[PDB]
């Protein structure tokens, strides 16, 4: 199970479209068990799971449809209806999905995570992730910079435009910033439901983990 | 009323061919009567209109659509994703039946059967019905 | 105490008993020795999400808004470099030629070369020097 939490340190965000809200999960699933970290970008719950409770659970909740507890996990693996409960801190996540042409069920059984966690999985990886961002704004500042150099050579040694729509203003940082702040940075930094987070961010999420 | 016969192999028997005969009064659902037999021995028993539903219901699926899976692994109506599984201990007469997919077998049912004391001679009725059967489709056949 | 910590965000110790972090002040007010200590419990959830996940993330979207702004930028820059070499017919004094900027590679050289030591977490102390004018402007949208 140690390489379980291993595994989900550095497994990306997904997705998930309940019809009361959306979550947030990354999962790693092996034929071990799983382990689980999900949020609501309010909050953050945890679990973590061995086959002895896969066939247990599984057959709780699906009394006669038998199978060993890595074919279980083999389908959530591939990932369905989703509803939640917070009962106490229990988010119980129930998940009704399509295997072997049966209904089947899962409810996951996830307490609030750990502070711990939460500063491996998120605070820790999400402030990696701006400082690597914003050295990676500084190289396409200083790269925006040179190419400036080489086209003021050009503008001090002949060298016309002919295409009337192709000028550069010179590149200046702050002013990028300050008309970012206004015109982009609403709209950018808008968290919405995390789709924004999971579509673009999870390169980088995973490259900063495994850091 | 209908019947039909099918021809399976139990898990543990592999290279007998075995008889499956089932019969019910249109809805399966209503219940039905079932014989098993391998050409030396015979074994039968019942299953009723709450039986049915609470095999479902347990299972949490719509029944007629349970009933669906009921004709497609007892009345032959399998397609070719569909993989059932037989079995049976002649020594308890507990029939049981799955399906395959997901790489494990799902039951789907199970029977109390009964030894039948008469066995040459529901075999014979059963040999006769196929006999008429194999004429009556000839029959119609010529005509067409 | 505003006075003392504004110039410097005296002596100060950092005590942890069970979740409760205690802070303490060795200091001086009216030529006398000053002292105070501040008693914390584990912030809620609530906070955590509002002062560290939720702005760090609108930062992390916000600064992906500008790489690829600057990507676009960069471009720009290069249909106008072509310009002047492909047609507008002149050259430079070669010692500054840039390469075309494409940001799939700008991202691999980026992520081998200076990922390992850009994402560190280290002290807190670079993040709180380069990224606050951010974190305040994200957290006020």
């Amino acid at each position: 199970m140690e390489e379980l939490e291993q595994g989900l340190l550095m497994q990306p965000w997904a997705w998930l479209q309940l019809a009361e809200n959306s979550l947030l999960a990354k999962v790693f699933i092996t034929k071990q068990g799983y382990a689980l970290l999900v949020s609501d970008l309010q909050q953050v719950w945890h679990e973590q799971v061995d086959t002895s409770v896969v066939s247990q659970r599984a057959k709780e909740l699906n009394k006669r449809l038998t199978a060993p507890p890595a074919a279980f996990l083999c389908h959530l693996d591939n990932l369905a209806t989703f509803s939640c409960d917070c009962v106490a801190d229990a988010l119980i996540l129930r998940v009704r999905s399509e295997l072997s042409g049966l209904p089947f069920y899962w409810n996951f059984h996830c307490m609030l995570a750990s502070p711990s966690l939460v500063s491996q999985h998120l605070i820790r990886p999400l402030m990696g992730m701006s400082l690597a961002l914003q050295c990676q704004v500084r190289e396409l500042a200083t790269l925006l910079h040179m190419k400036d150099l080489e086209i003021q050579d050009y503008q001090e040694s002949g060298a016309t435009l002919i295409r009337d729509r192709l000028k550069t203003e010179p590149f200046e940082e702050n002013s990028f910033l300050e008309q970012f702040m206004i015109e982009k940075l609403p709209e950018a930094c808008s968290i919405g439901d995390g789709k924004p987070f999971v579509m673009n961010l999870q390169d980088l999420y995973m490259a900063v983990t495994t850091q | 009323m209908e019947r039909k016969i099918s021809r399976i192999h139990l898990v543990s028997e592999p290279s007998i061919t075995h008889f499956l005969q089932v019969s019910w009064e249109k809805t399966l659902e209503s219940g039905f009567v079932i014989t098993l037999t391998d050409g030396h021995s015979a074994w039968t028993g019942t299953v009723s209109e709450s039986e049915i539903s609470q095999e479902a219901d347990d299972m949490a699926m719509e029944k007629g659509k349970y009933v669906g899976e009921l004709r497609k692994a007892l009345l032959s109506g399998a397609g070719p994703a569909d993989v059932y599984t037989f079995n049976f201990s002649k020594e308890s007469c507990y029939f049981f039946f799955e399906k395959n997919l997901k790489d494990v077998s799902f039951r789907l049912g199970s029977f109390n059967l009964e030894k039948v004391e008469n066995p040459a001679e529901v075999i014979r009725e059963l040999i006769c019905y196929c006999l008429d059967t194999i004429a009556e489709n000839q029959a119609k056949n010529e005509h067409l | 105490l505003d006075n003392l910590l504004r110039p410097l965000l005296a002596t100060f110790s950092c005590d942890c008993v069970a979740d409760a972090l205690i802070l303490r002040v060795r200091s001086e007010l009216s030529g006398l020795p000053f002292y105070w200590n501040f008693h914390c419990m584990l912030a809620s959830p609530s906070l955590v999400s509002q002062h560290l996940i939720r702005p760090l993330m609108g930062m992390s979207l916000a600064l992906q808004c500008q790489v690829r702004e600057l990507a676009t930028l960069l471009h720009m820059k290069d249909l106008e470099i072509q310009d002047y070499q492909e047609s507008g017919a002149t050259l430079i004094r070669d010692r500054l030629k840039t390469e075309p900027f494409e940001e799939n590679s700008f991202l691999e050289q980026f992520m081998i070369e200076k990922l390992p030591e850009a994402c560190s977490i280290g002290d807190g102390k670079p993040f709180v020097m380069n990224l606050q004018d951010l974190y305040m402007a994200v957290t006020t949208q």
